[PDB]
């Protein structure tokens, strides 16, 4: 998931925004 | 914005900043 | 023996510390 | 809420666990 | 939908997040 | 300046990009 | 509480939160 | 010691508490 | 040319920065 | 103390070294 | 002062503390 | 540069000071 992707690869702020309430 | 390499608590910091007052869910794999 | 205030990014750092792999929600508007 | 319990007021690390999944 | 205040080390953490490899300047006296 | 825009006032992450190189 | 993987300054952050007003000692091996 | 254990292995908050004053 | 205030977790981050391997004590009640 | 010197008042990084072991 | 091993946002934190009100430039290689 | 040196090797606070304004 996002936690793993951001650490093992890279992720964008736009991907992170999907986890906002 | 630039892409990110975020582990551990640094990902939490980033979610805090992106989401602001909306808040967020932190859901690691178990 | 008494507690301190935890606000903003310091509050979500604390949530990450105590919850870790369980995950958490930070919903300040609730 | 979390802000009122822990930022505006004070809370323990045990109370913080109320917000874990 | 409204923004929060970013001060001191929290402000330069935010600059690092949004600028990354581009680099940035933090010049509070300006 | 950055402090006046983002600490004293508030700014968005988009405005923060004004201070990137 | 969950177990922790803490390096560097992250261990200091954790000690700060655990100990609160009691304060703490940070004593790495040399 | 605790600094090394927490980084190379894992440690608990209860172990950390032994370093409080 | 003048200094700022360092409080709470920011103060122990600063102690970690300047002391590192030497270790330090954070004893706010003293 | 450290809080009074560095949080309530201000201190330099040199003064912070007073609290190293 | 002690020598430092600083990656990522930790280097930014250190620059903030060293430089204070002078501010600083963060300039990674691209 | 300094960003890379501090991460792959070590760096001093005095080296960092060269990046202050
Ligand atoms: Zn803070
Ligand atoms: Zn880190």
């Amino acid at each position: 998931g996002i936690v793993e992707q951001c650490c093992t690869s890279i992720c964008s702020l736009y991907q992170l925004e999907n986890y906002c309430n | 914005f630039v892409n990110q390499h975020l582990c551990g608590s640094h990902l939490v910091e980033a979610l805090y900043l992106v989401c602001g007052e909306r808040g967020f869910f932190y859901t690691p794999k178990t």
